[PDB]
């Protein structure tokens, strides 16, 4: 019916945001289902699926009618405890954004809870729902493994410039380069695993700044796009003016 | 003139072509009744001072009347308590005062005279004669020593008069004292969302809509609502609480099975375009569609009943009550880049989302979303736009939140659960 | 060898140490101050509400050593130190010593495997009796004592006692529990840390009185009669309730209201004497009633106050008359009135239990000193007293309160001077007769039981004279940030 | 120039962060000329400067308790500034605040028809009696202090009407504390930060006495307004907020630059040539004060590194846009616009602006600029802490404070809300040196501020 | 008013804004703007509603109905529906600019909402604000 346009702009990063919040991402590479439970380090990889309360099919619920014409998911029905998966996205042209993979969540998935910081972007659901948002995150184009690396705590690097290979500064590795494809085997938690996950080959330099949703006045610089300016200017104007009369 | 329809929580129609002026705190019947009700009633938790009076533990958190226990039997005794208390509370004989005795004798409803609530400046009359009728019951008609009575009377009130809140008492309404207000006219927004949820026997239609109706007539009481503005006001009271023309219970079976916060958007906005209240601007480079308000009032009515949309959709998947920190938030973020136009309240509500969500995620004192009202700090700055799906959110819980609607609601849900205008809140304000 | 004054220089009460007036005030003296720092930084939050939300809603797994690694990762954060890895600015150690956390639980089988440098065990600080009615107290819940630094609380207000806590607690949980540092679960335990499971001493006050909360017009005097840690040492009922007294006096009559008369209520002993004299007249008439014990206790009857408060005022006048050796100070024939309706109400509540008995016995005085002199204490000093007989024993709505849960701001009692220590000395007599571990609040008898404190709770007016002849260091002073 | 380590800087390890906040909260301002009216008409006393002057001895040397310790106590003295030269002279010399001294022609002169031809007193009292319990006992302390006073030096007696008359004209009929009361949470009593205004904070600093050039004004105030409000009320996390290697001082100098450059001269001292607030202008100033922040940073990676979180970049560049705005206009509200968005423009630059709650005054910021509603319109220069927007967190209020301080700084004002507060805090003797608050704490960080309401003399070494 | 608009005299003891001053005549006029609050105050038109001026147009006295007084949980809406009536009246019959809309906001409503109470606002009730009460129910006793 309505084709949502998500954001104004002509240029390459706007395009960019717009696939980002579309979810119209292509997948660079693949993480499989095992070490990418233990890469979120809830759980013991390969495992039952825990629980915070009997399932919804046994424990009831009230006479809702929300609740009777909102399906609740898999992950939910099951009554899987609410965990979390989060990153950290630099800001020297890293193809995703903590707005916008919160914008990317808001979209694309039921039942999450995005949260934006300056240097985290977290997804909290149910456990069935966060494990299929990570993997959506990790095997596409949306998360640059040499760039948007998984952190949960200690998570300093966005605004940190980066390695001579193109890494963040991570007071604690979770993931490496050497071997030639990035690796990494820790979960976000700062805890270390026997296995090892390989992600895949990082973008190139100009690559990445092809893939970026980062308005950088190296790359796309800010003020010549004017069509976003226009959109921020015009609601701010509409912000202002009906804030001290609503007509 | 604005003229809407209204629909039930389920989404039949109850009255149709009401003029929003109608719908005014001021103007309507049953909002006047709904907040006289919560004016003039109030609870009491026998049990509690039962306990009190056995143990010695009374007076505030964690203290204990050591070596003058008095060994009663209020809950035992409790219909002859009720009579009693009747008695004693009442202005005349029989004039609009109730006590009910509830649950098999652990609890006590109260509905002070409506004479008493138009004696006094506010609506601590309720708490404070009420108190005093049951701690003169438990003294004079249990027999209690001379020098027993200051231990009887601390069991009901707390360590009121030297504290200005009865903090340890066992008597308490939905309302708390007009010394805990942060604002002028605050007074009809210190409700709890857990509160709210716990009255509607966890309706997330009814929680939401209670909800708006206490924080209209809060908005209204500030001022907040002349000329003008009461429209501004009464046209999200309509859309985004009352269930105006079936269109949020409509967004919400439509993005049920599959729906996501992106969806809601686009039904929103395509309800805004055919409805005429938007309309396209100018058109951009590579064709954004910039979107202009033809009526504002009706744009942030239209915001508001997609905030509460999204709340549905985006809380009834997880099932979840911490979804509504968030989930405000990316609705009207998601919305003014869709658009160009503001969100709801024009980013009031996005900034309420914005400190909600760091207060029940972070290591400042918020809690989660069942303890949120209107009186707070952090979510008093939307105009009744927000509210409305915390409520509904904590409604719309299975079970993921301890700070929880029992362990901080369950005297105040039982006892407040056991009004139909508390109940069911749009069928009492369409009147059907 | 001579020399002349017009003032008498105070020796405090028990205490063979001397000051004068004008060095006994709380801006000289420094542990008058330090005392009333110890209450506003000390609260106490409840540790079960957390670790069972660490429990259902993370599975995680709550166990004694988990337990001990987040309370020493707690008690390394509580002085403003980093625990969790953000940037953060860290407060200087050597300004930040007096910051601890200590736990204490009703559950002895817990508390054994708990690290004993972090607990304050029940039965190692009391008697059996003691330790049995305050287990039987707070069930098997396990809390935790909170001070923060003194800096902090001297520097702002007392209000931040309850927020700098709730900030250090929760970043604690996070880095020994391995949270996601902000998270939904890091609100629901900092919301336990703020305002499910916090105790904190002192409550709000309305805003017509022009002072905030954990300010000592909140502070009931049930609490002050519990931070006072002389009953868990001592067993003579009458030292304990006097030892509250001097310490009500201080911390209410000077501090909470600015002649500065009222000094002489925990000096000189004339409030000893005559409460020494009463209690052995109770216990020659009323068959060694005041003497510790539940059941020897007679029941608290308005002949009984009568006979016991009328025979105490009596002593004291006939004393006063005999040896007028503390009065012929400047301005007079106040603190004559208080030192004497002290005597009675303790008198009063030693024999009954009932603390309205000692307040019933306090107002007595009054009215019997009043009508035997001709002249009830200065100007303005019975307003309350005047009004306080009437006002004991009923159940009003702003009237009604026992003792025990009184304190400054009960209406009647926020003005004036004079007044409020020995109601603090009543409601401890209420309980130190019969020998209970706590009065009201049993959270702040173990709180308070610690001897790493600056402060001595064990005997405040000991403390008052120690700091009186400058042998005493407080803990809030800024040595090491200012030039020398 | 002498800048020190971020550690040395939070405020309890800082000495000149506290012997500021304890200078604001131990001082109150007492109006003296109705006293002066009651003992005129029914005392029969008939008032003069050599009783004033009398009044001033009695009262400068009781503010020890006397008819505490005489040691510890110093830092206490009344001193007193009228509006009013017929008695400014014969009044001695080593108790009075010329308001035609301290300040020039004009600023005094917009003083002096400000206040009328009243006299008010300017009362410090100890600094240890304001640490021991809270600042809540100033109005009280100085209450019975020239209750006292009057007793005293005009003889009469205690206990008489008239004395009853006098005792309410004297204390609680003209005081003007620094702050007032607070709401239902965080319940304070007066003088606290949550009550102290932003154009108090304004008048408290004195740059604008001694300077002439508003944008060193406007940054002087958001450097206090950052320490105070934030440190003290709020705290902490990246303590040091927007008064450290001077990117706002660059970002403020450029937009003065662009104001003088595209308008007429606007940005310099003078109501006269201020352009009148438009939604175009606000726009035009702060989208280009965002943008070269934003080419700055983008510029210059180690500075986007150093500044490590986003909600020192997101306060530095609001507060550099908001101060260019007030100076441009002359109007506050318009430099709060320009904050808001700027906050806006930086969101959409670069997808990421604070932590989590960074943002609460912010979304709800720019839509209550211009509101005339109840609890959410209010002129910059009314706004503090106390606000119901920017209440609980951090990382905002020193650049309200500068931006009501740019707008009465740029029209070249003498105050911004108080002329009292001005002429109050204009005297060389307090600890604090309120003429420049950010170099105090460079001597605060550097062990080199000496506070006083110490103990050291009444305690063991 | 008319003098805090004119003289920059606003929101407390003290407190002077300057170089907003906003010239206008409100006692000349009183009469229009007292048929003006009227509109705005009242619920509906013919209820309990009555504003009428004193002598030299110099005051104005404002009664809030009596349903905006049963449809709010205490007494002192009837200041804040009277303050809002009175500021939206001088904002509609200036003409003002909106960024001079505080200004004739706070002319009105004095120091609030960051202060408690008004604090300096003309518009004035009888009774304190709800909290500044001494205690439960003290509200309707605090007439001097």
């Amino acid at each position: 019916a309505y084709e949502a346009q998500y954001y104004p702009g002509a240029t390459s990063v706007g395009a960019n945001r717009r696939k980002h919040m579309s979810g119209k991402l292509e997948k660079l590479r693949e993480i499989s289902d095992e070490d990418l439970t233990a890469v979120l380090g809830h759980r013991a990889p390969g495992s039952d699926y825990p629980s915070t309360h009997p399932p919804l099919a046994e424990m009831g619920e009230p006479a809702c009618s929300i609740r009777e014409a909102v399906a609740a998911t898999p992950g939910a029905a099951a009554g899987d405890r609410v965990r979390y998966v989060q990153f950290a996205d630099s800001m020297y042209n890293a193809p995703a954004t903590p707005y916008f993979r919160s914008y990317f969540a808001a979209i694309n998935f039921r039942g999450v809870d995005p949260g934006t910081l300056s240097g985290r972007q977290i997804v909290e659901a149910r456990e069935r729902d966060m494990e299929q948002c990570a993997k959506v995150q990790m095997e596409t184009e949306m998360t640059d493994p040499a760039l948007a690396g998984m952190r949960g705590a200690t998570v300093h690097g966005h605004s940190v410039r980066l390695q001579e290979d193109g890494v963040m500064f991570d007071m604690l590795d979770r993931r490496r380069l050497e071997g030639g494809v990035i690796i990494m085997d820790k979960d976000q938690v700062a805890i270390p695993l026997d296995r090892k996950v390989n992600l895949g080959k990082p973008m190139s330099s100009e690559e990445a700044a092809k893939r970026t949703t980062i308005y950088r006045v190296d790359n796309v610089a800010f003020r010549d796009d004017a069509e976003v300016i226009e959109w921020v200017h015009r609601v701010f104007d509409q912000r202002t003016s009906y804030g001290f009369q609503p007509k | 003139s604005d003229t809407v329809d209204i629909y039930d929580d389920r989404g039949k129609l109850l009255e149709s072509n009401v003029d929003i002026m109608s719908l005014a705190p001021t103007r309507n019947a049953a909002i006047k009744k709904i907040i006289l009700d919560t004016k003039r009633s109030v609870a009491v938790s026998l049990a509690g001072i039962q306990g009190a009076l056995a143990s010695g533990k009374m007076g505030g958190k964690g203290r204990q009347i050591l070596g003058r226990g008095l060994n009663y039997d209020l809950v035992g005794n409790a219909d002859a308590i009720a009579e009693n208390v009747k008695n004693l509370v009442q202005v005349d004989e029989g004039d609009d005062t109730s006590v009910k005795v509830i649950k098999g004798g652990k609890s006590l409803l109260i509905q002070a005279p409506s004479s008493r609530i138009a004696a006094g400046a506010d609506y601590m009359s309720a708490t404070t004669v009420g108190a005093a009728a049951v701690t003169q019951t438990i003294i004079d008609m249990f027999g209690t020593d001379m020098y027993d009575a200051p231990i009887a009377k601390s069991a009901v009130w707390g360590s009121y008069p030297q504290t200005m809140d009865l903090m340890g008492g066992n008597v308490q309404g939905v309302l708390s004292i007009p010394q805990n207000n942060e604002g002028l006219g605050f007074s009809l927004r210190n409700i709890m969302a857990n509160h709210i949820a716990a009255i509607t026997s966890r309706g997330a239609m009814n929680a939401a809509a209670l909800s708006s109706i206490y924080e209209q007539s809060g908005i209204f009481e500030m001022g907040g609502a002349v000329g003008m503005f009461e429209r501004h006001q009464l046209l999200g009271l309509a859309c985004q609480g009352l269930n105006a023309n079936n269109v949020v219970y409509d967004i919400v079976k439509e993005n049920g099975k599959d729906g996501t916060i992106g969806t809601v958007i686009e039904s929103i906005v395509g309800r805004a375009v055919e409805d005429g209240v938007i309309s396209v601007d100018k058109t951009a480079p590579s064709g954004y569609k910039f979107y202009k308000a033809n009526d504002v009032p009706m744009w942030n009515a239209y915001a508001a009943a997609g905030t509460l949309a999204a709340t549905f959709v985006n809380c009834g998947a997880g099932r979840a009550a911490q979804n509504v920190s968030s989930t405000l938030l990316y609705f009207n973020d998601i919305l003014e880049k869709e658009t160009g136009l503001p969100g709801c309240d024009y980013g009031k509500v996005q900034g309420v989302a914005v400190g909600f969500s760091f207060f029940s995620h972070s290591i400042y004192g918020g809690g989660g979303p069942g303890v949120f009202n209107g009186n707070h700090v952090v979510t008093r700055h939307s105009r009744g736009f927000a509210i409305p799906c915390v409520c509904a959110a904590v409604a719309l819980d299975a079970g993921t939140q301890m700070f929880t609607i029992e362990s901080t609601s369950g005297l105040i849900g039982d006892v407040f659960g056991s009004i139909e205008e508390f109940r069911q809140p749009i069928k009492a304000v369409a009147g059907a | 060898p001579l020399g002349q004054r017009a003032i008498t220089p105070y020796t405090i009460s028990g205490t063979d140490i001397v000051a004068e007036p004008d060095d006994l005030h709380y801006v000289n003296n420094a542990a008058m101050q330090q005392m009333w720092d110890d209450i506003r930084r000390t609260c106490i939050v409840g540790l079960d509400m957390a670790h069972e939300t660490l429990e259902k809603r993370l599975g995680k797994e709550v166990t004694p050593e988990t337990i001990n690694h987040y309370l020493e990762t707690l008690n390394h954060a509580m002085p403003g130190a980093a625990v969790v890895q953000e940037m953060m600015v860290e407060t200087h150690p050597a300004l930040v010593d007096d910051c601890y956390v200590k736990i204490f639980t009703g559950d002895d089988e817990l508390a054994d495997e708990i690290d004993k440098q972090y607990v304050i065990n029940v039965n190692k600080m009391f008697s059996e009796e003691q330790a049995a009615q305050i287990k039987a107290s707070i069930g098997k819940t396990t809390w935790q004592a909170i001070h923060i630094p003194t800096i902090v609380s001297r520097t702002t207000d007392g209000a931040q006692t309850s927020r700098w806590a709730a900030m250090q607690i929760g970043m604690s949980f996070i880095s020994a529990y391995a949270m996601c540092a902000g998270e939904a679960a890091v609100a629901d335990l900092s919301f336990a840390a703020k305002h499910a499971a916090l105790v904190s001493m002192g409550e709000m006050l309305p805003a017509r009185r022009a002072r905030g909360p954990n300010e000592p017009g909140g502070l009931s005097f049930g609490h002050l009669s519990d931070i006072v840690q002389t009953s868990r040492v001592s067993k003579d009922p009458a030292k304990i309730a006097l030892e509250v007294v001097g310490a009500g006096c201080m911390l209410y009559d000077q501090i909470w209201l600015g002649t500065q008369y009222a000094t002489a209520a925990y000096t000189d002993d004339i409030l000893d004497n005559n409460t020494y004299y009463d209690v052995d007249y109770i216990n020659d008439k009323y068959n060694g009633a005041a003497n510790l014990g539940t059941d020897n206790k007679v029941k608290a009857t308005l002949d009984v106050v009568k006979d016991i408060a009328t025979e105490s005022t009596l002593y004291g006048i006939e004393t006063y008359e005999k040896f007028p050796t503390a009065l012929e100070d400047h301005f007079g024939g106040s603190q004559r009135a208080t030192v004497l309706a002290a005597a009675s109400g303790v008198a009063c509540a030693l024999a009954t239990g009932n603390a309205n008995a000692g307040l019933s016995g306090w107002y007595l005085s009054m009215y019997v000193h009043k009508e035997a002199w001709g002249r009830l204490g200065f100007f303005g000093f019975d307003l309350q007293d005047q009004c306080g007989a009437t006002n004991v024993l009923s159940y009003q709505g702003d009237e009604g309160l026992p003792d025990e849960l009184r304190g400054p701001n009960y209406p009647n009692y926020a003005m004036n001077v004079g007044h409020q220590g020995g109601y603090a000395g009543i409601a401890q007599a209420a309980h130190s007769g019969r020998g209970d571990a706590f009065t009201v609040n049993p959270l702040l008898k173990v709180c308070f039981a610690d001897e790493l404190m600056p402060f001595n709770f064990a005997e405040p007016r000991r403390e008052f004279g120690r700091g009186a002849i400058r042998e005493f260091m407080p803990a809030g002073e800024r040595s090491l940030v200012i030039p020398a």
